[PDB]
C-alpha cells in the first residue's frame, strides 16, 4: 500500500508566442521528488523533445522554434522515479491535454510608393506610402541613399505595425527601405527581434 | 519492518527510486543459527510479484532496474513501474519452521 | 487545544485596472487546507461576490467591471472549514484591508479639426487636429470617406493618446474619425479592448 | 485517544471539516459487558459544549452541522464555528463507575 502518487495533470495556462521562442505559463508541482519539465512539441510531421531542469523557475520559455508554423505543446513534470529512459517512453508519467500555439510571422513588406498632389507650384511635401503585413509591437523601418556606395542607415518611423504606412519629410533623392521588428515578452529581459529585410528593388522619390 | 527512505510530512509516500526495506533482528536469532528471512513483494492488485530470500544481512533494497524492466516484463509483458507495493517478510529456518505470523507494512 | 488556524489576513499587493477587467496582485497562503479566493466589490452601492478555485495561479484578473467606476476590492482565502454559507456571512474567514481602484476611463474624443495656413500658391499640407481625452497604450484611429456607401474603413494613427493628435497626408475629400483603445497587462496573453467610437458629425478637409 | 484526520508537519492542526475521533478499546469490555464511553467536548474558553455517550462503537466524528449551528446558537446565539477544541473521554458502565482518570488530548 505504498505507492508514489506522479505530479498531478499538467495544465498550460496562457501561451505567448514569440518569432523564435514561445513564453508558456504552468500550474504548480507535488510529489516532494521532481526534477523539471519534458515539453513535446508537434512540428506538424517531426516531435522534439526538451528538459527544463530546476523548478523554482515559474514558468517556460522555449526557444529554437521553427519559424512560420503551428506547433502543438505537451506540458509535463517528472520526478527521479521514472528515469530518462521511460522520460522518452512517456508512460508512467503525466502529460498535459493537446494545445496548439501560432506563431507570429515576420514583418512582411507588400507595397512602396512615393505619392502626392499633382503640384501646381511651389514647394510640396512628398509622401512616402509603404505598406507591411507582418505583426510586431516595435517595428522598425530605415531608408538607404541607393545613390553612393556607402551610406550610413538611417531609420525614421519606429511604430506598429499597420497596413500602411506613410511618413513625410523623407528627401527627394534616391532610398530604399529595410523592415526590422521585435517582440515583447512579460519575462522582463527577454526581447527578441526579426532579420532585417530590405525590398527587392529600390524606389525613387520626386516631386 | 520500516521502509527506509520514506516522505516526510505523510509516512505512505516514497522519496526515492528505490524502496529501501530496514527490519530488526528476531529475537531467537541467537538459539538457532541457521534461520533467514523470507521476503515476498506484492502488487497493487493484489498479484504476487518477487519471492527473495535474504541471509546474513537484516536489510534489503528494490532496485529500479528489477521493477522497471524484469516484473513488467514477465508479468504484464511490457515496461513500466509498478508504483504502489505491498512488502511482507518473514523469518524461517532450514530445520525450524515459519514465524508465527506475517510482518508487513 | 486543537485547531485550524484560519489562512493568515489576505493583502492586495499591485492593483492594475483595464477597461473591463483588473489584474491584482496578492499575497501567499497557508493552512493546508484551502479551496481558493472570495473577492467582494463595492460598486458605490450594491456588492458582488466571486470565487476563485485553484490556488496554483498567483494573481487573479477580475471581470465584467461596470464601466467608469471607482471600486473597492476585498481579498479573502477560504478552507473547507468554512462552508459556502460562512463564506456568504464572512465570518471567521480573514479578510483583506479596503484598497479603492480607479477604471481607466475609455478614449473620449473632444474635438475634430482641419487647419492649415492660409494657402498663398501651390500645394500645401493640411493638418488634421483631432483632439481626444481618454488615456490607453495602444489607440487607434480610422478614417472613412463620407461620400460613398461603401468605404472600407482605413486606420491612419496608432500610437499612445493625447489631447491633440494631428498628422498630414489625408486627402482633401470627406471623411469622418472613428476611435478605438486597447489597455495592457503584466499576463501576457490577456488584452483588452475598447468599443468603437465614431464622432457624431462628419468634417471635410480642404485647402 | 488520537484524532483521525490530522495535519501533516505539526499534528495540533486539523486538515479535513470534521474531526474523526478514534480510541482503542478499554482492556475491561471483556469483564463487564455494560460499558459505555463519555465523550464531552470544551471549547477554546474552558466552557463545555458537548456531553455525548457513545457505544457499541470505539469512533466519533464530529458534524460540521453540529459546530456550526447548534452549539454557536445555543451558547452564543449566532452563527460560528469553534476553530479550538478540547476533546476529553472517559468510560462507564451502568453499574461500574467511571475510569481512574479523564483521557485528554
Amino acid at each position: 500500500m505504498i505507492s508514489n502518487n506522479a505530479p498531478a495533470k499538467m495544465v498550460l495556462n496562457s501561451v505567448l508566442t514569440g518569432y523564435t521562442l514561445a513564453y508558456i505559463q504552468h500550474s504548480i508541482y507535488s510529489d516532494y521528488d521532481v526534477i523539471g519539465r519534458s515539453f513535446w512539441l508537434k512540428e506538424g510531421s517531426n516531435v522534439t523533445r526538451r528538459d527544463f531542469t530546476g523548478i523554482d523557475t515559474f514558468s517556460v520559455t522555449i526557444n529554437n522554434l521553427k519559424p512560420t508554423t503551428t506547433y502543438e505543446v505537451q506540458g509535463a513534470f517528472y520526478d527521479s522515479i521514472i528515469d530518462s529512459e521511460l522520460l522518452n517512453a512517456q508512460i508512467g508519467i503525466n502529460l498535459s491535454d493537446k494545445q496548439t500555439f501560432k506563431m507570429k510571422s515576420a514583418p512582411r513588406i507588400t507595397g512602396a510608393r512615393c505619392e502626392s498632389e499633382p503640384v501646381d507650384v511651389g514647394v510640396g511635401a512628398p509622401i512616402v506610402y509603404i505598406d507591411t503585413t507582418g505583426e510586431a509591437d516595435y517595428c522598425t523601418i530605415e531608408l538607404k541613399d541607393n545613390s553612393n556606395a556607402n551610406n550610413p542607415w538611417v531609420k525614421y518611423y519606429v511604430g506598429a505595425l499597420m497596413p500602411t504606412i506613410m511618413f513625410g519629410g523623407v528627401p527627394i533623392g534616391s532610398y530604399k527601405v529595410r523592415i526590422s521588428g521585435q517582440i515583447s515578452l512579460p519575462d522582463g529581459v527577454t526581447i527578441d527581434s526579426s532579420g532585417y529585410y530590405e525590398y527587392p528593388n529600390v524606389f525613387e522619390v520626386r516631386y | 519492518f520500516r521502509v527506509v527512505n520514506t516522505a516526510s510530512g505523510d509516512v505512505t509516500e516514497f522519496v526515492g527510486p528505490d524502496v529501501k526495506l530496514a527490519w530488526d533482528k528476531i529475537p531467537e536469532e541467537e538459539i538457532i543459527p541457521e534461520i533467514y528471512y523470507t521476503l515476498e513483494i506484492y502488487d497493487s492488485q493484489d498479484r504476487m510479484l518477487r519471492s527473495v530470500r535474504i541471509e546474513d544481512v537484516y536489510t534489503y533494497d528494490y532496485l529500479l532496474t528489477y521493477n522497471k524492466a524484469d516484473f513488467a516484463l514477465l508479468n504484464s509483458g511490457a515496461l513500466g513501474i509498478n508504483r504502489k507495493l505491498r512488502f511482507r517478510i518473514r523469518a524461517e529456518g532450514e530445520n525450524g519452521e515459519q514465524s508465527v505470523g506475517w510482518a508487513t507494512i
